[PDB]
RNA sequence: GACGAGCUACCCAUGAGCAGUUUAAAAGAACCAACUCAUCUAUGUGGCAAAAUAGUGAGAAGACUUGUAGGUAGAGGUGAAAAGCCUAACGAGCCUGGUGAUAGCUGGUUGUCCGAGAAAGAAUUUUAGUUCAACCUUAAAAAUACCCCAAAAAUUCCA
RNA sequence: CUGACCGUGCAAAGGUAGCAUAAUCACUUGUUCUCCAAAUAAGGACUUGUAUGAAUGGCCACACGAGGGUUUUACUGUCUCUU
RNA sequence: ACUAUUCCAAAAGUUAAACUUAACAUGGACUAGCAAUUUCGGUUGGGGUGACCUCGGAGUACAAAAAACCCUCCGAGUGAUUUUAAUCUAGACAAACCAGUCAAAAUAACCCAUCACUUAUUGAUCCAAAAU
């Protein structure tokens, strides 16, 4: 009866795993996102899936800059 | 070791398939010999191949 | 007496502490499109979960 | 055209890699690739 | 694995039975008692009877009816062939044994008191069933957890 | 109006005799005629036969039928309508 | 298993210095007509029919996740061009099981990337093979 056909796609749970003020560790996943919602800041690495991670031990901090970019930093 | 030998039969002789029991009976033919001790001609219906051994037993 | 399941005995290894060890699946075929790192980490071992480790323990 | 799966073999006689090629192409693939045994880049030729 | 053709179906062997009337030679035709069947209607419906009775109707010298002595049985027999019959229910008899077959189903599962106390995450030749999560209970330890304002991204976090 | 005739596509070859709203016809209670004061049934014809057909035979046929249908007469508690 | 065959054997003859015949009964494979064992999905506004079954993206599913219907739009079982992904140590995301992502840093030798909007584009066991 239904001519149209489509499937369902399981969620990959995109989002931010950590928050500002939290104490993280080196190698920990910060934010999993599609394309760029935000940009990597100091002491923060970029992945192939565009997922930002922490390079060294420290504290996560969010900072907005307009020259329109959003950077995430890790302060040891 | 000949008379009434009942084995099993398979298709490809490697069985993931059905196994069906099969009957095997020996061949029977007439063999005429002569016994000098009893002074009598004897008739044996017994095993063919065995006679080949008897010929070597003389 | 109880009969241990051989299916568990072959592909699993129990330590003296009761820890279970198994090989990582997926290395057997279709490695052409797979990354060498994936295969490298699939050639190593891995410890089973306690819930399943207990089940495999009862069979040994 | 179709897809053909082949391997990259060093002159040492053992293929260290496996790749694909287009069926439209005929001549065997010849490409420089790193060899972990001799620990240096050697020229690899296409093999089955 | 055996018991069953004293019921019934067919057949073998050996016997018996089928008034009377019109009629040209006619065991020849038609009608009609016995006998063999069960067309229609009614009655009977834990019955007179687990196949009936009453009226009526068919065959009634023929492919007829019947006695006695025999033969053919279930991975079959028989069947003027209906999926009928083979001891009152045969899509394949009955008895015994395998056998306490298998049943995720349905119908069931017995004294007192106390504390705590469940309604849905993904899969499955799966949806009336299972396997670990979402919960819960017992008995011990090491931790801490929540309600959570402004620093920030209805919430996600934290005094 | 219809198409003896002609042209054309296709197929191994394209239903001849006879029959036909039939144990067959969906439309359908086809149309016409007979039967009845009225006939979706019945009988007799017509044929665009959805979806007859010549030994799973075709078309008829005297006699025969506890088979399946239709119309007059005769006689009746079937019925008016029961006592 | 039964009814009929093709060959080689059992049983009989033939030449030269390796080949031909089947009366009865009995074999090994083999070719046909007969017979012997079971299977016969799920989803489903009952079932059947039809349609669908795994995966990816955009809405339904308003400012971190996730969330159904036989709701609604499009896409895949790959296509192509150039350089080539060598060994392993931390530490995390997601996660019932099993499968999936990111990756500082060390060593040996040099000094993956673009299109099909950005991502899809596959398959867990046991058993076979070019050869390890």
């Amino acid at each position: 009866s239904s001519k149209n056909l489509g499937g369902k796609s399981p969620g990959k749970r995109f989002g931010i795993k950590k928050m500002e003020g939290h104490y993280v560790h080196a190698g920990n996943i910060l934010a999993t996102q599609r394309h760029f919602r935000w940009h990597p800041g100091a002491h923060v690495g970029l992945g192939k899936n565009k997922c930002l991670y922490a390079l060294e031990e420290g504290v996560v901090r969010y900072t907005k800059e307009v020259y329109y970019k959003t950077f995430v930093h890790v302060v040891p | 070791g000949e008379g009434w030998v009942l084995g099993h039969r398979y298709v490809n002789n490697d069985k993931l398939s059905k196994r069906v029991r099969k009957v095997w009976k020996p061949q029977l033919f007439q063999r005429e010999l002569y016994s000098e001790i009893l002074d009598k001609r004897f008739t044996v219906t017994v095993t063919m191949r065995t006679l080949d051994l008897i010929d070597q037993a003389c | 007496k109880r009969k241990t399941v051989k299916a568990v005995i072959y592909r699993f290894l129990r330590l003296h502490s009761g820890l279970w060890l198994r090989r990582k699946a997926g290395y057997k075929k279709k490695l052409w499109k797979k990354t060498a790192a994936r295969k490298r980490r699939l050639r190593e071992f891995v410890f089973c979960n306690k819930t399943q480790s207990k089940l495999l323990d009862k069979m040994t | 055209s179709k897809t053909i799966l082949v391997k990259m073999m060093s002159q040492a006689g053992t293929g260290f890699s496996f790749n694909t090629k287009r069926s439209r192409l005929r001549e065997k693939l010849t490409l420089l690739h790193y060899d972990p045994v001799v620990k240096k880049k050697v020229l690899f030729v296409e093999q089955k």
